[PDB]
């Protein structure tokens, strides 16, 4: 019983790293897709 | 009084008038030399009209004389189009012969006013279990069949019209927008097997042609389908049709890529900036009036899998059902194959198909999902550890799975030719009764492939 | 070497070689130039008024947005493909105006204020500019007064007074129109009128409402603004602001009102459309520059006025009173994404929203309030009495269940503390489903709550706790109607009321029983 | 001559066409003829053409009407006529209270101070929060950022704030609501005036319904007034102290971008102005200490999507000093001021500014409310008693720090009979240390709250 | 030592130029046969003011809205 105590502990942590490695992941993520859809829509609106 | 082409980049033709005659907007152009037909989308001043070509745009020289017809595109309709198969223009395209009538209607109207609504939502049944029961139909609707991978959904579609017409004497109308030609074949001779052609009308764009086309395909179509519903026969009164549009996610793309040519900046992902417009222009002239009604059913494309674009997200504006086609569900032996937990519809409520049918509904979509959840459980440990409730749940959903099953009378083969079209009222007596468990004695292989209880009881009495 | 202006024409430079007098042709004549989708391009008008009301031959209407140096770009109000290049256009003196009045009460109408439901003319004696200005920041009063919906978890948990502006945002089918609708039915005692404007959508979907709303008499006091989906974008534009105008009459002259924007993400989008085939820069996800100077603008509008403003607009008429207008725009969200453009924009300006989950929805809560984001920042001071001391109780167990519903799955080694706190947050969560167009008056959720709260529910089964609220509240207002009358008419919570609904719950549960 | 005519409009940009000779400087300020209406000026088209941005309404505007000009940017009153007043960007009153007595009168578009006017030091602004001082002090000419939303109390922060600055270093302040919503404008107007702060504050509104360009020049406006007060000079020299107050300057940067995006401007990495680092320089570098006088600002700060990586607060983050986060479960456990004492940070708080006993107290300060939030889950789980004496020792004196952190407001004696308290330094850090070192380990904890020094708190453990 | 101040309120050309003229300063020394040492202080500011610059020019970014000669920068 203990020994399941410290190793759920364990992978809690390790699951909230997890989660501060995806948020900065998934933030540059939108900010690449901000960038090109402008960068389309800028082009098109240029182009014609 | 007639003019000249000016310039031609791809698709997007310019005309030169006389300023004192310019034609209107929507007008029909025809070129002097060749069978190509233009249509009127600007004005530039100066007398130029912008069109684009409904039709070969190679061969077409700069100062080619233009004539006009001074109306819209009009397309022959009547009782002497059935069974035919039609271009856009409405030249038949089965080398048959003319098409021998004379009363034709412009592609292009406005929609039905409010004033003249449908002053009720009847309820439309067709007799599949899974449809009638979970995602019910409405008289005058719109229905979508999303998702779905090389599958029967052609099959469902012939299933759906034989349904339709043994059962109603209406007619039907199917527009293939931007279909393969492969399937449009093979649903043609399909429906010249069954029997039925004498009760369908066709049109085709074959995804090889101009955006001209698969742009007003289902126009011409829902011109049809109008005129079929307004006639009024023998009592005062019309009739109730059924419009087919194999993909409309065609129709949107049809327009983006002649939308950049036409002078206009592009939106959110690419598309032109009336996209909502073109839809909502499409989309309400399908509705239930006071005297007939238009119900229709639009297979949706997604792409990538991804349903949070435009292109489908204008469209679940418009949908009064969604039936969610699966691959595993399929795979599993079950032939409809529509997905009971993701396939909804906005006519399940109990003010409009009684308190019994909403109550059964949910039973059956609780013990689902909740089937669903103990995947994982029953995985790992199996079935001996769970609690005795549980179990219960286990065994009656694999149940409802079985019984979910259904016999397509237009294959006649590996079947038997079994036409079942069971009544909505022996669906709802028999999934109550497997709900309550009074046939929880029952082996599961008894549910599979058959219609009603009566049956079910039969074949499990006789194993 | 830039492209050719509209204003240069062979037949209009032929004319410049004649004669450069009469001004332009007297200054109040245009000449059409272009046609395309819905935009209108005319030469002349040198009298043009940024948003003047442009009348053409046909009989049409259109409205002046962009005055350029050489033409003037201007929207069509009807339906466009009866304009040709060559007609003739001119300029009414006027800006944008709708009629307004106690006579538009239960009639439909269109953002230019033309009846569509076949009843006839609509005799209205004022008329009022379309676009206006929000009262000054001296001018408002602070938010006291309640608005009830008759949701029991929205008037207990996010309230909404008399001058708010709050949100409902949440994905596609998950009950935002439902929400609205029973908004509007719940006013029938409050004696406040309510304006109902659909942006494009279905007119079936429009005709259901209005049946509806006729159905249960609450088209008494209800205006209905339709801009279809097959209507020109001028006026799924415009809709908003003629709808806001109509909601503000009441303000200026001391009476309430309500008005809820169904879509506003629709008025966006063609908005959007309007200015991208005007030629105007894009921005993010080619929306203009001043998408929110569009919806603020709008929104700011809908606010409480202090009674020295409403009694020097009437010239001393209506002294007494204070005015106010609440406001109940609708976003829908792809996925559940609040972070894009439009969302972004409307979130910041109101003062609280209500969240609607999908899996909420799917998992069989209806209504599908997410309590955890659901935020109203007037807060205490928009409740009555009895609900603002009742509330506690409810927000504090649903605090407690939300920390540890991870529990609710083991239900095996639950301790004695942290069991007795799921058995009540699961009760109360079970509490707060609802039907749809059947409210709840003030009376009927302090039963409830207080029900709740005291205990009287920890030994009821929680898959029957709806048939005992239902059989309690019809119960109470069989035997104890005056008890009922008194609440309502006041909403006062004293020991006498604890002490009889105590006395009424208890006799329940030892008479009949659900 | 001046005199010109408009010759195009489209939305809020508006074209005039002067003569070539009389072309008039960028951020000239035009009045139109007839009409209450200002425009300013942002490029030269040539050809005696210029392109302009309206503050107000344009509906009513016809093209070929005569414009004027002013040969000089927006001018807005200052002096002590503005105390108590709210004004809009143009500088007029919208309090209903009649015309602002002043004379004097300042164009809001100047350049900042340059190098050789940079103050000999970069010392402290003691104000006597008590967690401020401790764990994330102030500079004179600083930026403080000030994190958290609505419902913890940021106008209370604000008024107090106000109240210090004006009692003990005998300043004024100026608020600047960039983006104002007007129901909580005129409910933090009331709140300012039923209490007496009012009578120290000059308010500008830029509300939330006006045109992209008042929302962009409100701050400036306010920036001026500011500079106007820290300028003048009594006796012996020597110019006061101000405070500026610029809510939510995320609203500042969006007002920024909308006005670009109308000019049209390529826009730049994530939808942002090209110009955006030069914008926030102008407002940003104008708020500094020189010689004469000091700037101090407490600047409203929101994160978009919760991404503190994003242009707007990635360039922000570049000018502040001091953060204070405020946090909902503190102010939810009745501590107020709901300032974080562990997630608030400044550039301050080092050995070579602050001496070095404050910052090796602060320091153990933050450790021991460390360990402590390590020790409360190991309480939750494995029960009180598995823990060490070591760690009974550091739970309670965290719960002591934790009380002794709460200190009442002199604008909250209104509201509670209990006066305010303005404890200063060398008077908690005394109270800290002393707790650091177990010297008052025999003191509950409840004697530890709501109140000032270490006196009173050893007065009301002797009533207890 | 000396110091090239370009501030944060400075037109952007200027921050453009001051490395330049920092490096200009710095090679008086080098030809001379004399060492020298040279800071450059956050040059991602300076790729931000000729960001600016590019931009007004009307010139078509690339990767991160940065001008395609960043890297000639
Ligand atoms: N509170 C409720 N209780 C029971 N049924 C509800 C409730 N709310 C909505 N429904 C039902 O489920 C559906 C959701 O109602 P509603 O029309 O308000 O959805 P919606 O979010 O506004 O959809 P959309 O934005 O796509 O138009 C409707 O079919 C309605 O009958
Ligand atoms: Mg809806």
């Amino acid at each position: 019983q203990s020994a399941r105590m410290v190793a759920m502990k364990a992978a809690t942590d390790n699951a909230g790293q997890l989660i501060k490695d995806l948020q900065l992941i998934y933030n540059k993520l939108r900010q690449a897709a901000i960038t090109q859809e402008i960068s389309e829509i800028v082009g098109g609106a240029a182009a014609v | 009084s007639s003019g000249r082409i000016i310039q031609i980049i791809g698709a997007v033709i310019d005309v030169e008038f006389e300023r004192t005659s310019v034609p209107k907007i929507y007008d029909a152009l025809q070129v002097d030399g060749t069978e190509t037909t233009l249509e009127v989308q600007q004005q530039l001043g100066d007398g130029v009209v912008r069109t684009i070509a409904m039709g070969s745009t190679e061969g077409l020289k700069r100062g080619l004389t233009v004539t006009s017809t001074n109306a819209p595109i009009s397309v022959p309709v009547g009782t002497a189009t059935l069974g035919r198969i039609m271009d856009v223009l409405g030249r038949p395209i089965d080398e048959a012969g003319p098409v021998a009538t004379e009363e034709r209607l412009p592609i292009h109207r406005q929609a039905p006013s409010y004033a003249e609504q449908a002053a009720s939502t009847d309820l439309l049944e067709t007799g599949i279990k899974v449809i009638d029961l979970l995602c019910p139909f409405a008289k005058g609707g719109k229905v979508g069949l999303f998702g779905g991978a090389g599958v029967g959904k052609t099959v469902n579609m012939m299933e759906l019209i034989n349904n339709i017409a043994k059962a109603h004497s209406g007619l039907s109308v199917f527009a293939g927008v931007g279909e393969r030609t492969r399937e449009g074949n093979d649903f043609y001779h399909e429906m010249k097997d069954s029997n039925v052609l004498d009760k369908v009308a066709m049109v085709y764009g074959q995804m090889n042609e101009p955006p001209g086309n698969r742009l007003r395909v289902a126009l011409t179509g829902l011109t049809m389908a109008e005129y079929f519903r307004d006639e009024k026969d023998e009592n005062g009164k019309g009739r109730d049709v059924l419009l087919f549009v194999d993909n409309i996610y065609r129709y949107t793309l049809a327009g983006t890529e002649v939308s950049a040519l036409l002078g206009r900046m592009p939106s959110a992902v690419g598309y032109q900036p009336t996209l909502a417009e073109e839809m909502g222009v499409l989309q309400e002239r399908i509705t239930s009036t006071k005297s007939g009604s238009i119900t229709s059913i639009q297979a949706v494309y997604v792409p990538a899998d991804d349903l949070t674009d435009p292109s489908p997200a204008t469209t679940f504006a418009h949908l009064d059902a969604t039936v969610v086609l699966s691959r595993d569900i399929a795979s599993s032996g079950i032939y409809p194959a529509i997905d009971p937990l993701d396939s909804t519809s906005r006519q399940l409520d109990p003010l409009v198909v009684g308190q019994e049918h909403y109550e059964i509904a949910r039973a059956v979509q609780n013990v689902l999902q909740r089937y669903k959840e103990l995947k994982d459980i029953i995985a790992i440990l199996g079935m001996d550890e769970l609690a005795e409730e549980d179990k219960l749940v286990v065994y009656r959903a694999r149940k409802i799975q079985r019984f979910f099953s259904q016999p397509f009378h237009v294959a006649e083969v590996f079947t038997g030719a079994p036409g079942k079209l069971v009544p909505l009222k022996e669906t709802i007596r028999g999934f109550k009764g497997l709900l309550a468990g009074e046939y929880d004695h029952i082996p599961e292989q008894a549910f599979y492939m058959v219609g009603g209880i009566d049956e079910v009881i039969a074949k499990a009495e006789k194993l | 070497m830039q492209q050719l202006n509209p204003s240069e024409i062979s037949a209009l430079i032929k004319q410049r070689i004649g004669d450069l007098d009469t001004s332009a042709t007297a200054k109040n004549e245009g000449t059409i130039v272009m046609v395309s989708d819905g935009i209108v391009r005319i030469h002349g008008l040198a009298d043009a008024m940024y948003g003047e009301m442009i009348e053409f031959d046909g009989g049409l209407f259109g409205m002046a947005l962009n005055l350029e140096q050489d033409s003037v770009g201007a929207v069509v109000l009807g339906n466009y493909l009866s304009l040709q290049e060559g007609q003739k256009a001119r300029c009414t003196g006027r800006v944008l105006e709708v009629p307004v009045g106690p006579e538009l009460l239960g009639r439909v109408v269109d953002a230019l204020g033309n009846p569509i439901d076949g009843k006839g003319p609509i005799d209205a004696k004022l008329t009022d500019a379309v676009e206006k200005v929000a009262p000054g920041v001296i001018w408002r009063q602070s938010v006291d007064q309640p608005v009830q919906t008759g949701y029991k978890s929205v008037d207990t948990m996010i309230p909404v007074g008399r001058g708010q502006r709050e949100l409902i945002i949440g994905d596609r089918q998950t009950g935002k129109t439902a929400m609205a609708i029973d908004a509007i039915i719940a006013q029938k005692n409050s004696g406040i009128k309510c304006v109902y404007v659909a942006i494009g959508q279905k007119q079936s979907t429009i005709a259901n409402v209005v049946r509806k709303l006729e159905e249960t008499g609450a088209m008494a006091y209800t205006t209905v603004v339709a801009a279809a989906a097959a209507d020109p974008a001028a006026m799924q534009y415009l809709a908003p602001y003629s709808g806001c105008t109509m909601g503000e009459y009441f303000r200026d002259r001391g009476e309430d009102a309500l008005i809820i924007y169904d879509d506003l993400s629709k008025q966006a989008v063609a908005y959007r459309q309007i200015s991208l085939l005007l030629r105007r820069p894009p921005g993010r996800e080619a929306y203009p520059g001043d998408v929110f100077y569009l919806h603020s603008r709008l929104l700011e509008r809908a606010s409480r006025v202090s009674a020295e403003y409403v009694e020097k607009f009437t010239n001393g008429a209506v002294t007494g009173k204070t005015g106010s207008l609440t406001a109940l725009p609708i976003i829908e969200t792809q996925a559940g994404d609040v972070s894009a453009f439009v969302p972004t924009n409307v979130i910041s300006i109101t003062d609280g929203q209500i969240f609607l989950e999908t899996s909420l929805f799917n998992a069989g809560i209806r209504p599908a309030v997410n309590a955890g984001i659901s935020v109203s920042r007037v807060g205490g001071s928009a409740q009555t009495k009895i609900i603002k001391k009742l509330s506690g109780g409810i927000r504090t167990a649903l605090a407690q269940y939300r920390e540890l519903a991870a529990f609710a799955q083991f239900a095996s080694d639950l301790d004695e503390a942290t069991r007795k706190q799921l058995e009540h947050g699961q009760r109360v969560t079970e509490l707060m489903k609802q039907k749809q167009y059947a409210p709840y008056s003030i009376a009927d959720q302090a039963v409830s709550v207080y029900a709740s709260n005291e205990g009287y529910m920890a030994d009821v089964e929680v898959k029957k706790i709806v048939d005992f609220d239902a059989a309690l509240i019809a119960y109470f207002r069989s035997e104890y109607a005056p008890l009922m009358k008194q609440i309502d008419e006041t909403g006062d919570y004293n020991k006498d009321i604890e002490a009889a609904i105590k006395a009424g719950i208890e006799s329940f549960k030892a008479t009949q029983t659900y």
